[PDB]
């Protein structure tokens, strides 16, 4: 839900958590780049197999 | 009531007012660009079949 | 002597061009009924190295039973010597008998139960058949099968770390069997070496092969893909959009126990997960993927401990080993220590108070190391785009791509 | 163009610093009357380098470098997506039977 | 340096082989080198493919796999009490000594990076040495310690820049 | 005359255009070079609709003899500002706006790809290339300044 906080069960205190935008955006952008590269490689292989006409026949 | 911009620290019995402003617009724009790039890349890849 | 005529014709055709006629003559077979092929084999290896003899060797091996007398060792040495010293792109003019001979050798080695002599053979039998290092050949499947039957997973890493981009037509043949076998055995090797990030990719590549019938390879590749996804991530990753419709009608109902396991691995309950695991123990051991489901069970506790960092800042060890059901402060402490050592979590342990503090503040992006990482990512993307454009221009200048 | 502008300015700086070094070397070897004010000012100028070698400055500089690097990464990804779309279009036109 | 080349040579010698089977000294050297480099999966698979005849003929492979199992369980006292149980003649002794030093260094780094208050007995068990000299020697390294509670407090420790930018600009503008 | 004081700072060259319109009802005969200009989404319809009713004259600049002498005398003291520019800080809101506009254009291009003027992906790519090239220029200027000044450790 809407609470953005972290509990401390030693002293029993709830601390508000402030998220820095810079690190979060850097992390998400790098993850998106990794996913994009993986998808591009996979579809390059898919294009190769489609061009070469590889498929599974009944026998 | 959004008349005082700050937050209370109960443990130390004080209140801290937000006076520092950072450039979050740049990071919001970068987030939007990243999301749009992700969607566009997925669509372009899915075009080939 | 017809054999003498054939050898003389090979000699004249060699070092003279006329490669189409040479291939036609070598394809003119069936007259090699005589079993004295050894002396005719050992007369022309010196001249024009070894662009020939592939024919005689395949004929020596095709016998399918008791091939080359108690001289099977001599036949094997002949094969390995030919593969090592043949050299040249000459043999590429007949690059289907080469793959056939390699298949026969691999089958013979598997039957003989010594799948380590050939690992060095179908490693030199690849660089002299493929045009470039980014081309998949039918010998990749044989090499993966050999180095998986023998537990030597390191030789295949150079041939698995490459991103295949062209597939050899092999002058006909090259059914989908070799493609599925390579992209499944590579995933199995990576799973054995605990590289799930690429085992998942290989299994997905095997799954998304265009098919219209159910194959035994794709079944026990979907089954392992589910488990590797459950280990690497917390959920079963969604299959690509261009996957064939066959998998959504037969493979999914055939693989049911794994889907129940995935469903149970969505409400975090290690007791229920273990109950399902040992209820379907017969199925999970008949499918032979036992020891991976145990990895899923062990990974559930680590996933729960990692989730504990999204809410808590400092947690008592005894209290923490009551939400993850670890049954012991010492067990929880050892779990946290292992997770910190492996780099999965960012936390510290305090033995005086018996409390684990979660930091989850690794780094700020202001380092030359991060600059170098981003530079490497950009270099990889630039190379990807350059290859895309290079293979696009070939289609552009294609005469068939001028009428439309 | 960008580099040409920067080049012109750096060229002016080089000229000036070289003339100052020559005067200083000529004064040291002995060719012109010994001037104390000019030599003291040259020492003060030489003591002003490096400029701002502090940790806060280094952190700010690396912040800027990494920000521009991420922007370049996103631009490269966009360009690669465009090239990919063109290749997919051409492949679909060529290898499809309609 | 001196071990990476030996590992590569042993790997190549095993791969070539006089028919798949390598000599037991090479098998032992390869297993201990895999243990030294913390390639636990490679060592686990190497032990699995060792022929049972070689296992029965040579008993030192049993002890080497005992060390490997102790490393696999991440049981430092087991590693230290199992390393000092057998020996050979110059074939595995230097590499086992290097393995002991590597285990000591790894234990030190792990204790430093994943602990803020550790009982002195547990720290001695992790490092390997008995309590007295370990508690004596932590202070000279800067680690706080205090008696009557034995709670050690570990402490946590180019002209081509223009070329890359020009390459990026030339690629983007094309 | 239309000026762009923000793009002038961003690109390092003045953005000045001199135009003259056509009489009512006159249809100019083709001859449209139409060099590419990046224009935001909220101002693209007007540019598209009103584009053939005016033409751009060829603009050149001139100066007098005293002006030339004074400028060549002034450069000897004005060369400092080129080496102490730091263009990456003065233009940040502009870059943020450009990124926002580019993201919107990318969304429109993806919508066109999903659906069934021409090839908006190419226009979005050109816009992204322009913005990124400007940013990299701003960074390499600072790299040059650092190499010149911060490394000459006495």
């Amino acid at each position: 839900g809407l609470i953005s906080a972290r509990v401390d069960s030693h002293s029993k205190i709830l601390y508000a958590r402030d998220v820095d935008q810079r690190s979060t955006t850097f992390e998400k952008s790098l993850l998106m780049g990794k996913e994009f590269q993986r998808r591009a490689k996979a579809m390059m292989l898919r294009a190769a197999v489609l061009r070469n006409q590889i498929h599974v026949k009944s026998p | 009531d959004n008349t005082i911009h700050g937050r209370i620290d109960q443990v130390n019995q004080l209140l801290e007012l937000d006076h520092q402003k950072r450039g979050g617009a740049r990071y919001t724009a970068l987030d939007k660009w990243t999301n749009q790039l992700n969607s566009l890349n997925q669509a372009v890849v899915s075009k080939l079949a | 002597s017809a054999l003498e005529q054939f050898v003389n014709s090979v000699r004249q055709l060699s070092a003279q061009g006329q490669m189409t006629q040479l291939c036609e003559l070598i394809n003119k077979s069936g007259e090699l009924l005589a079993k004295n092929l050894s002396h005719l084999d050992t007369v022309l290896g010196a001249l024009d190295v070894q662009e020939h003899s592939l024919g005689v060797l395949a004929v020596l091996f095709v016998k399918f039973s008791m091939p080359s007398v108690p001289d099977f060792e001599t036949l094997f040495s002949q094969v390995q010597l030919f593969i090592s010293t043949c050299n040249g792109e000459h043999i590429r003019y007949a690059t289907d008998t080469f793959a056939g001979l390699c298949h026969q050798l691999t089958n013979a080695l598997v039957e003989r139960k010594q799948p380590l002599r050939g690992i060095g053979i179908l490693k030199q039998a690849i660089d002299k058949m493929q045009m470039n290092t980014n081309q998949l050949t039918s010998i990749h499947a044989d090499l993966c099968q050999l180095c998986l039957l023998a537990k030597c997973f390191k030789p295949a890493l150079p041939y698995l770390d490459v991103d295949m981009m062209d597939i050899c037509k092999e002058n006909g043949a090259y059914d989908a069997k070799h493609f599925l076998c390579y992209y499944y055995y590579g995933g199995m090797i990576y799973t054995g070496l605990k590289n799930f990030e690429r085992a998942l990719y290989f299994y997905e590549q095997a799954i998304t092969t265009p098919a219209m019938a159910v194959s035994h390879i794709m079944l026990e590749s979907y089954k392992k893909y589910i488990l590797v996804s459950l280990i690497l991530l917390g959920k079963v990753q969604q299959l690509p959009k261009y996957t064939s419709q066959i998998v959504g009608r037969f493979i999914k109902p055939l693989s049911n126990a794994y889907h129940e396991l995935a469903q149970v691995y969505s409400t975090n309950n290690p007791s229920e997960l273990r109950n399902l695991v040992n209820k379907h123990s017969e199925t999970f051991t008949r499918d032979n993927n036992m020891g991976l489901v145990k990895q899923c069970l062990s990974s559930l506790y680590k996933k729960n401990i990692q989730r504990l960092t999204k809410t808590f800042l400092t947690l008592s060890l005894q209290d923490m080993a009551s939400r993850v059901q670890l049954s012991g402060p010492q067990e929880a402490e050892k779990y946290v220590l292992h997770m910190i050592e492996d780099g999965e979590i960012f936390a510290s342990i305090n033995q005086k108070d018996g409390m684990v503090s979660f930091h989850d503040n690794p780094e700020k992006y202001n380092n030359p190391a991060m600059l170098h990482n981003i530079d490497q990512e950009m270099l990889k993307c630039i190379e990807l785009d350059e290859r895309l454009k290079a293979m696009d221009q070939e289609i552009t200048v294609n005469p068939q791509f001028v009428q439309k | 163009e960008h580099l040409i502008a920067q080049h012109s300015a750096i060229k002016m700086l080089h000229s000036r610093v070289k003339l100052i070094l020559e005067y200083v070397k000529a004064s040291e070897a002995g060719e012109v009357p010994f001037n104390h004010e000019i030599l003291r000012e040259a020492y003060a100028l030489c003591h002003c380098l490096p400029v701002l070698s502090t940790d806060k400055f280094k952190t700010d500089f690396y912040d800027q470098c990494n920000d521009v690097g991420l922007m370049a990464y996103l631009g490269t990804i966009t360009k690669t997506c465009n090239t990919m779309n063109q290749f997919v279009n051409k492949f679909n036109v060529l290898y499809d039977r309609q | 340096f001196s071990f990476k080349k030996l590992l590569d040579q042993c790997e190549n010698q095993e791969l070539e082989a006089p028919g798949g089977i390598a000599t037991p000294p090479v098998y032992g050297q390869l297993l201990a080198l895999y243990l030294l480099h913390n390639d636990m999966n490679n060592a686990r698979y190497l032990w699995k493919r060792i022929p049972p005849a070689i296992k029965s003929a040579n008993s030192e492979l049993g002890g080497i796999w005992s060390v490997g199992q102790r490393i696999w369980q991440r049981d430092f006292p087991g590693i230290y009490t199992t390393i000092n149980a057998h020996q050979w003649s110059e074939t595995v002794q230097p590499i086992m000594e290097a393995l002991r030093d590597a285990t000591r260094r790894r234990a030190f780094a792990l204790v430093s990076q994943a602990y803020t208050s550790i009982i002195a007995d547990d720290f001695a068990a992790f490092v390997g040495l008995p309590v007295e000299e370990a508690v004596k020697g932590i202070l000279e390294q800067g680690w706080q310690a205090d008696s009557t509670t034995r709670m050690v407090l570990p402490r946590k420790p180019n002209e081509q820049q223009l070329a890359r930018l020009t390459d990026y600009v030339a690629f983007l503008e094309n | 005359v239309v000026i762009d004081p923000t793009r002038t700072i961003s690109a390092g060259k003045v953005n000045l255009g001199a135009f003259r319109t056509y009489p009512k009802g006159y249809k100019p005969p083709d001859e449209g070079p139409s060099e590419y200009q990046t224009i935001p989404l909220n101002k693209i319809e007007d540019f598209g609709v009103h584009c053939k009713q005016y033409y751009a004259l060829e603009v050149s600049y001139f100066k007098s003899s005293l002006d030339r002498k004074l400028l060549e005398l002034l450069w000897n003291k004005y060369w400092v500002n080129t080496l102490s520019s730091s263009s990456l800080l003065t233009n940040a809101d502009y870059t943020t706006g450009q990124v926002f506009d580019l993201s919107e254009k990318l969304e429109q291009s993806e919508a066109q790809l999903g659906r069934g003027s021409e090839d908006k992906l190419a226009k979005a790519t050109r816009d992204s290339c322009k913005t990124t090239i400007e940013a990299i220029h701003g960074l390499m200027s600072q790299v040059i300044k650092d190499k010149l000044f911060n490394q000459i450790n006495i």
